């Protein structure tokens, strides 16, 4: 039978740690779309509409991660693409009409599963036009790119260059309709917390009226993007056409020093053993001591990039032991401890 | 550089062998727009044709070395090119190597959608059903002498690219 | 002929869409008008009629692609809708505006008198306002180089609509389509206008005491700023004014209203608690929602400035959890939802059974 | 400036890019090859001209 | 101008080299340049880095590695060449560039 | 500006420039047609409000 939402999660566990609410939007999502698909008929006067997803996270949280994630558990056609390279129609750039080709090739040419399936455009903050005021010039990669999806979410029937997917032979431009392909977005809206700010936050000015807080006090970045409003979004620079497209909006928080920890060792192909199968691959055992991880995660925090920011320490912590250890002889292992993170130290290798 | 041509169903159209329908009004034409016109033929062209076309600044793009000296021989595609320069219009008429040699630098199409059903090795390559847009409309319904259509098309292709002016 | 009345078809779209009083009568006087030109093809009888080409304004979320889907179920002529956003001028890459008489004769089965009959809906119309700054080196394949090619197709010029092509090629007959019979409904939301509309009719505003100043909750919403519109504004917009011209009637509509937005989420025929409520039972769960809980999401649907579309953000998010962990519980019977729940300090109560 | 740093994120971690089918072995008439891009070492370079007052 | 704009770009340069070198990358690579008024690109003090000088800095930057050695890309055609797609390559590692200007003002800041 | 007379400065002394040839019907030359700007005279008018007082 279907799956339901809690195994789902569990998949999702599998490889994501920290990001409850996430799980639950996108679980829902495909639970809704698994049984929106089996009852194809429409036996009923109702005419079941789809709401589409925007996962608003911060950088290096795992907003492309869920999205892979989920082509491994799920069997109707998935397809990945980049809102960058989309440019508005009748120009050299890529044109939205491409994701439907990308589509159909995993699709196996089967119009049907194609009709209902599930794409996530990536990078969807960039295409954000300049600002509210009118555009002086057109922005073929700004609101081009949003007014020409506008129908795709709505529904439409798209028409993809023939002579693809599965068929050399055509001629005839094959119709597909775009009215039951749930879009998932998903951007990293970098400097939406100033525009929130403006709104969740009132009175700051200089007086004794006014209001100052410090940073001390003030919210982090996580709080501030779980009040979001579409009124916000408008100032972002996002056509209030496009938002309404994107009725659920879920937002991500920013790692924290626990979770970060949880990172290393928890998921399926975490960074460490990542690292370790290098090691193992050449003869040479590696492990991580607990007082390691944590020392890791507070670094990281300070270069503001998320699970990113943990392959650069990881690097410079081993980067001169990476170098002469594939010419080192007798040796069987290798540990490093919280001391190594800061230099102080140097690893001990364990002969043998 | 325009790549006259008919791509018959099934790209039947036939340089190795002689052409099927062999009709004035697809000669007529073709001699129309090819007149004093370097038109890059090849060797299995040569072979159905043969004849010495009159003004037609006749180019055999042949894999062989060239014999005859009324019509110009070429053997390669820089050879081929060189020899009609930068003229406003070349007729590629030659062989399968010569037609799809030639597809990357094509500009303006003057197809000719014939329907006869005939089989063979010799075929062309696909067209763009998007870049190249048809501009120039006539149609030609097959008639009692003309077996199948010989409907003459225009086609070409146009794109647009932004400036991002700044003060 | 002319068996359907306008307030006959006004019963089947108020089963629809709730409210816009004005543009669905003039949506209704229109589609009438066509039938009565359809009696003789194009009223030749003596004077010519001229065309009734309507421009649908109205903000985002009000019901104006809605409008275009209901009325085809009850339509027989063959009706298409096409997006302005995706047309370019002849030549480039990109469509041609000559693919969506194409279209039409699908729905027309190839047939030129019923092709000829048949309804353009354009969505999106507001989109191709250019906004260039007379660069003169480049065109705007999606912008007003567009226009020109449509101007002089609504007016009346005989179209290249090659046959569909089953085979390699359609022979392209090309056959001549008259556009002086076809009616064409042009839409969309033309976002900033409102600001365009305020300058032509500002009063005019001071700094001292007999000055007309009014605060943000006392100015005037889009809605009643449309109402007002003129054809100098959508110049201003960047729109040809022979365009706006071949459109004689506007067609503005109202900034829905909280009554409104309740009315929606239970009468219409697949309204969005209908439509929750549909798949909630398609799992075996019975599922109520209060009256008082209905006016709550409106109230909250109106602040997200994105019409009724906004609904669907608040149920979503109000149901999220339900819709999660309830797949796996057993023993539930029916769901009751409550004004709390709506605010989020409650949790849907389950009558376990 | 800030576009070409938007267009190389998905590239250095993971895309399909389309390469026009042109010149060596192309075959493909339309069908744009997908060469993913996440086993694909990167390394930029610059001068960073100025970075040493904003450390400073 | 930079890449990306309405003005030229610093690759036209190599395509009037290739006019007076009967389109012979060989005899091209091997060539000698002269580009003129190289003072008129030269920031107007604008050390901060307020925006791009896209006639000034933003030429500089795209020369960077025609004066020392890169992979060149040709505009579409100039030539003979029918096509565009080809963007012929060329080697800019043994051909000089010569640059030349008048500097007013230089002679203050010496003193 | 200054920059608008910088770039004339050379167009009256000879300039190899590259003209799109088109508008003739297709031109038979594709090659960016040259045209020697040394033999043409340049006569460069204009009407100089306030001369007339520098002189004085
Ligand atoms: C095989 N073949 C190629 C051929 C035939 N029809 C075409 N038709 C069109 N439209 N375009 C072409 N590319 C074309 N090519 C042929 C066959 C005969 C002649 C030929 O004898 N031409 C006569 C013209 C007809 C006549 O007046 O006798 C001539 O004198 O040159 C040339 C091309
Ligand atoms: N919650 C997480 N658990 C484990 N790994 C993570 C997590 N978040 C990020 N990563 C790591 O970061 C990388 C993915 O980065 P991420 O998907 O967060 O970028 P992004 O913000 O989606 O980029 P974009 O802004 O283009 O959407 C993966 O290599 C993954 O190992
Ligand atoms: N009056 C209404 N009654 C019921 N549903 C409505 C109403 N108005 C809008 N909707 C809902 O909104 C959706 C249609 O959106 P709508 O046609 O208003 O977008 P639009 O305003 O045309 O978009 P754009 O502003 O980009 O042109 C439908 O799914 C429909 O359920
Ligand atoms: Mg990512
Ligand atoms: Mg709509």
């Amino acid at each position: 039978a279907l799956p339901t939402p809690h195994e789902i999660r569990n998949h999702l566990d599998d490889y994501v740690i920290g990001q409850e609410q996430a799980k639950k939007v996108l679980a829902v999502a495909v639970y809704n779309h698994y049984k929106r698909l089996r009852n194809g008929d429409t036996s009923n006067g109702v005419e079941l509409g789809k709401s589409n997803i925007l996962l608003i996270g911060p950088t290096g949280s795992g907003k492309t991660l869920l999205a892979e994630t989920l082509a491994r558990l799920l069997d109707v056609p998935f397809t990945m693409a980049d809102a960058t390279t989309l440019t508005e129609a009748g120009y050299v750039g890529e044109d939205v009409e491409n994701i439907i080709q990308k589509l159909l090739q995993k699709s196996d040419y089967d119009v049907q599963k194609a009709q209902r399936g599930i794409v996530y455009i990536d990078e969807i903050d960039k295409i954000s036009r300049k600002s509210d005021n009118p555009s002086i010039t057109r922005d073929v990669s700004g609101e081009g790119v949003q007014q020409a999806l506008l129908k795709l979410i709505e529904g439409t029937v798209a028409a993809v260059p023939p002579q693809g997917g599965r068929k050399h032979p055509q001629q005839e431009f094959l119709q597909v309709d775009t009215s039951k392909i749930l879009f998932i977005c998903g951007g990293a809206f970098a400097g939406l917390d100033k525009v929130i700010s403006h709104r969740v936050e009132t009175g700051s000015g200089i007086g004794f009226g006014a209001t100052v807080k410090a940073k001390s006090d003030k919210a982090s970045e996580g709080e501030l993007l779980a009040q979001v409003e579409p009124e916000d979004l408008i100032k972002f620079g996002l056509i209030p056409e496009f938002i309404g497209r994107l009725p659920v909006v879920a937002t991500l928080n920013e790692l924290s020093e626990e979770a970060l920890i949880q990172i290393l060792k928890e998921p399926k192909n975490a960074l460490t053993k990542q690292y370790q199968a290098l090691f193992n691959l050449e003869g040479v055992d590696l492990e991580f001591r607990d007082e390691a991880l944590d020392a890791i995660a507070k670094k990281a925090m300070a270069r503001k990039t998320g699970a990113r920011g943990l392959r650069s320490i990881v690097e410079a912590a081993l980067l001169d032991t990476m170098y002469d250890l594939p010419s080192m002889e007798d040796v069987e292992k290798v540990v490093i401890d919280e001391s190594v993170i800061d230099g102080q130290s140097e690893p001990l290798l364990i002969y043998g | 550089i325009s790549l006259i041509a008919a791509l018959a169903v099934d790209r039947v159209i036939g340089m190795e062998n002689a052409m099927p329908w062999n009709l004035p009004a697809d000669l007529a034409w073709f001699k129309r727009n090819t007149l004093d016109k370097p038109v890059i033929m090849g060797r299995h062209t040569w072979e159905s044709i043969g004849r010495p076309l009159p003004g037609r600044k006749n180019i055999i793009l042949s894999s062989q070395p060239g014999t005859d000296d009324r019509v110009t021989w070429v053997k390669s595609v820089d050879e081929a090119i060189a020899a009609c320069g930068d003229v406003p219009e070349i007729m590629v008429i030659g062989g399968g190597r010569v037609y799809e040699q030639f597809l990357p630098k094509a500009q303006k199409l003057y197809l000719t959608h014939i329907d006869a059903e005939v089989e063979g090795d010799t075929h062309f390559p696909d067209y763009e059903p998007d870049d190249w847009e048809s501009v120039f409309s006539e149609f030609h319904d097959a008639d009692a002498q003309n077996s199948h259509s010989y409907c003459f098309e225009i086609l070409e292709r146009r794109g647009s690219h932004l400036g991002l002016i700044e003060v």
